């Protein structure tokens, strides 16, 4: 859950308020109250999302020739499969015998 | 007598079974 959650996160900080941060200046129209903006989501939320994205490219990049990352590719899973169908099977020889003894009733 | 007994025996086999496949029932939860 580690890259999912480093995915998730840098998609909810993928819209960071750098693109909205174009009507900051403009907040100085009282005096020759929310001028904070212009500080912290100016350009540092901008740099900390640039940041992030190169550190997430370097990573190991494990993927080369084939196919990795592989699991499951194999065996009795099949078989757990085939087991739950087994009781599946002996559901129904239970009915059955229920059955022939409700008409031994 | 005899007749008697197998039918205890069948009810009592039956009623095991039962209560064997009813405890079973959802046992994969999937």
């Amino acid at each position: 859950n580690e890259r999912l959650r480093a995915l998730e996160d840098i998609e909810r900080e993928i819209g960071a308020i750098l693109q909205n941060a174009g009507t900051v200046i403009l907040e100085l129209s009282k005096e020759k109250r929310l001028l904070d903006r212009q500080a912290a989501a100016f350009t540092a939320s901008v740099q900390h999302v640039e940041a992030e994205l190169s550190a997430q490219i370097r990573y190991l990049t494990q993927v080369a020739t084939g196919q990795p990352h592989e699991g499951s590719s194999y065996s009795s899973r099949k078989d757990c499969q085939m087991a739950l169908k087994r009781v599946d099977y002996a559901r129904l020889k239970l009915s059955d015998v229920a059955r022939t003894c409700e008409q031994m009733l | 007598n005899e007749l008697q007994r197998k039918d205890a025996l069948v009810q009592k086999h039956l009623t095991k079974l039962r209560h064997w496949q009813q405890v079973l029932e959802d046992i994969n939860v999937q």
